[PDB]
RNA sequence: GCUCGUAGGUGGUUUGUCGCGUUGUUCGUGAAAUCUCACGGCUUAACUGUGAGCGUGCGGGCGAUACGGGCAGACUAGAGU
RNA sequence: UUCGGAGAUACUCGAGUGGCGAACGGGUGAGUAACACGUGGGUGAUCUGCCCUGCACUUCGGGAUAAGCCUGGGAAACUGGGUCUAAUACCGGAUAGGACCACGGGAUGCAUGUCUUGUGGUGGAAAGCGCUUUAGCGGUGUGGGAUGAGCCCGCGGCCUAUCAGCUUGUUGGUGGGGUGACGGCCUACCAAGGCGACGACGGGUAGCCGGCCUGAGAGGGUGUCCGGCCACACUGGGACUGAGAUACGGCCCAGACUCCUACGGGAGGCAGCAGUGGGGAAUAUUGCACAAUGGGCGCAAGCCUGAUGCAGCGACGCCGCGUG
């Protein structure tokens, strides 16, 4: 008879999404754009530093975007088979 | 079967398919109809007859013939298939 | 009717899936196999690592004709397929079950092992 | 349900027993969700311990402990002390 | 056999920046059991329990920029005219 | 009261209806080179019965049916017909926000978006069962936890180029459908894209792991007891109920194999605990207890548990001790 008829949600931080960086190679494919990721991770064995690539997939939601575009992205829910990434922001633009 | 109450279990099962069949033949008739009135764009016997359309899809969901997630989702589609007639 | 030059289906299980008539047994100069009447055939092909090989001499029964065959009743016979079972020489059959549906007029030449595994027998 | 059982970790002749929070659903020798307690049934008067502050914990959100360890409960007093009876005290030797 | 050259690997001197590699610290995770240290008890042992390491890795935050890497430049010593 | 039958009223309770469980639990490693596994993250894109907590409600009714009884057919397996009866089984209602739509506020971002609300118009829930006279079991609508789960992703983990072109629902988008949920998951249309020499596609092999063996380590071999994850359940394909399904001891079909038939028809799946046959060089008792713990169900006592605790056999291995 004294309760609040709504228990409040129990404040729970908000799980964020990851972010990167890369470059883009191909455009026309309708509202998708391709980011060509990169990292370095070292050898697990003869102990170099090996140079390793991406090629993904990532949402435009104005299908704007040249070759190149060094831009960067953060994950989603996927919107396709193999869409599981979304443009963020454009920055220094293909020239 | 082999357990003795393996038989019980699908004498239920059975009663269990049949009256769940009447139901999902009843709301298949019924949003079929509803499709029947939207196509023709009559706009009041198709807005008159959602008090029996969620009125039968509500009752499903209560009973739990089918489950409430999807129940949403079917009264959203017809909800938004009549905001553009 | 079947005679020599004619292939039958094999109706078994023993792996020959078609025999070519050799022999109409059961007399000399005797022309056609009816339901129920030995045959010996060659088996002409079977199916691969199959315990009947090709090539082989065997004895086998007719029991099935796409001839009509007639009974004593008046009434008559007839399939869509000429089909025989391999026997051994005591008439029962080398495979271990029978296929489709049999002639009856086994049953009267002793072919009662055949009989009682054919799935059914008109 | 979330239970707070006995579970079996001893030799043939000693049936160590150490108590966690697991699902009900679960076998006794796997992933419990988390420790709080042991009972050694081999000393004179036990081997007895619980967290005395996670169990709190647990049977606030809804663990609830089996038959054995219910006993226990009692006698570690954290039944009295959740359940507001006036014997809320520890009772262990 | 020799050369050219694709991907790749690798790269002179210097300025500023980013801090990806690298590196420091903390938090979380890295289940339990296993292995190591210390005790305790099954008559000792094998075995067990408890406390401390291991869990080399990964994710977040806060530092750094010496080296490598990205970027924006500069130099002439390598290279070419 | 016959001397061996009647008397449900009556504790007690066979057969019967309903709920929960049966998806946990145990086995095997065939398949699988895969987000299957190890490690870390995302779910503003999700589900989660019974457990805990906060708030309102239990309000009117109806009609069938099992079981039972009388009978029919069939070899049985099983099944047809006719009366009759209930319930926390089923159906109809009234009210009820965590359905929806539209229009708006107020907070926050990481974009589809998230929460708290208001207005209006639509909507959907339930139940009773017992009492030595302060024995008690329920149910329903929801907010939040806890737990389990689903999905997605970075990294890691075999051989092989004497496998170089693979991909058409493939790559993406729109409108839909479908899902618990995003998603070519599916579909209509439109464009012609995606993967790959950092090894696509293919061939061979293989359950994976914490671990175990070895080694000074790095490495090499291996994945057996235990434990975690996955896959499967005679072979192959599919749905159902239910919160929850590779549904080992559930169902549907096809296939192969063994059995009964009165020949029309039916039943079975030990990689559960044993145990048998067969292969091999070779690995065991058709035992006891629910005493403990874990689990299932019931207000409870209690019943079930080849899980589990044990016990027997094999020097099969490690350790210990004797045969002075
Ligand atoms: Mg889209
Ligand atoms: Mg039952
Ligand atoms: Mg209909
Ligand atoms: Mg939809
Ligand atoms: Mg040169
Ligand atoms: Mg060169
Ligand atoms: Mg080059
Ligand atoms: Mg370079
Ligand atoms: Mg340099
Ligand atoms: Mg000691
Ligand atoms: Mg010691
Ligand atoms: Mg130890
Ligand atoms: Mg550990
Ligand atoms: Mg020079
Ligand atoms: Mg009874
Ligand atoms: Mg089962
Ligand atoms: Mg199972
Ligand atoms: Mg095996
Ligand atoms: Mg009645
Ligand atoms: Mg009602
Ligand atoms: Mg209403
Ligand atoms: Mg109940
Ligand atoms: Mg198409
Ligand atoms: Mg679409
Ligand atoms: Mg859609
Ligand atoms: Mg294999
Ligand atoms: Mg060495
Ligand atoms: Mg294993
Ligand atoms: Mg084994
Ligand atoms: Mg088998
Ligand atoms: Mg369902
Ligand atoms: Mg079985
Ligand atoms: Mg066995
Ligand atoms: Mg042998
Ligand atoms: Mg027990
Ligand atoms: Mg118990
Ligand atoms: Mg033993
Ligand atoms: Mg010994
Ligand atoms: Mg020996
Ligand atoms: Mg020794």
């Amino acid at each position: 008879v004294k309760g609040p008829k709504h228990t409040p949600r129990t404040p729970k931080p908000r799980g964020r999404r990851k972010t990167r960086i890369g470059y883009v190679v191909s455009d026309k494919m309708q509202k998708t754009i391709v980011v060509e990721l990169e990292d370095r991770m070292r050898h697990p064995l003869y102990g170099k530093i090996i140079r390793t690539t991406k090629k993904v997939k990532a949402h435009d939601e104005d299908s704007v975007a040249g070759i190149g575009d060094r831009v960067s992205l953060m994950e989603t829910r996927p919107l396709s088979a193999t869409k599981r990434w979304r443009l963020v922001e454009i920055l220094e633009k293909a020239k | 079967a082999n357990i003795k109450s393996q038989q019980k279990r699908n004498r239920t099962n059975e009663r269990a398919r049949l009256r769940n069949k009447a139901v999902k033949s009843s709301l298949r008739t019924a949003v079929r109809a509803f499709r029947e009135a939207a196509h023709a764009g009559d706009k009041a016997k198709a807005a008159e007859l959602l008090a029996s359309t969620n009125r039968k899809l509500d009752k499903a969901a209560s009973k739990g013939v089918i489950h409430k997630n999807q129940a949403a989702n079917k009264k959203s589609a017809l909800a938004q298939a009549l905001n553009k007639l | 009717m079947i005679q020599q030059e004619s292939r039958l289906k094999v109706a078994d299980n023993t792996g020959a899936k078609e025999i070519l008539c050799i022999r109409v047994l059961g007399g000399s100069s005797r022309r056609y196999a009816g339901i129920g009447d030995v045959i010996v055939a060659t088996v002409k092909d079977a199916i691969p690592g199959g315990n009947v090989k090709r090539g082989d001499v065997v004895k086998a029964v007719v029991v099935r004709t796409v001839k009509e065959r007639r009974r004593p009743d008046g009434s008559y016979i007839k399939f869509d397929e000429n089909a025989a079972v391999i026997i051994k020489p005591d008439n029962d059959p080398r495979g271990t079950r029978i296929f489709g549906p049999v002639g009856r007029e086994l049953r009267e030449k002793r072919f009662m092992k055949i009989i009682s595994l054919a799935p059914e027998v008109l | 349900a979330v239970k707070i059982k006995l579970t079996r970790l001893g030799k043939i002749r000693n049936p160590q027993y150490r108590v966690a929070v697991a699902d009900a659903r679960t076998r006794r020798d796997g992933r419990a969700i988390e420790v709080i307690g042991r009972y050694h049934p081999k000393e004179e008067p036990s081997l007895i311990e619980i967290n005395s502050e996670r169990a709190q914990y647990w049977l606030s959100v809804g663990a609830q402990p089996t038959e054995p360890v219910l006993k226990l409960l009692k006698i570690t007093g954290d039944w009295q002390k959740f359940k507001g009876l006036p014997g809320a005290q520890g009772r262990l030797k």
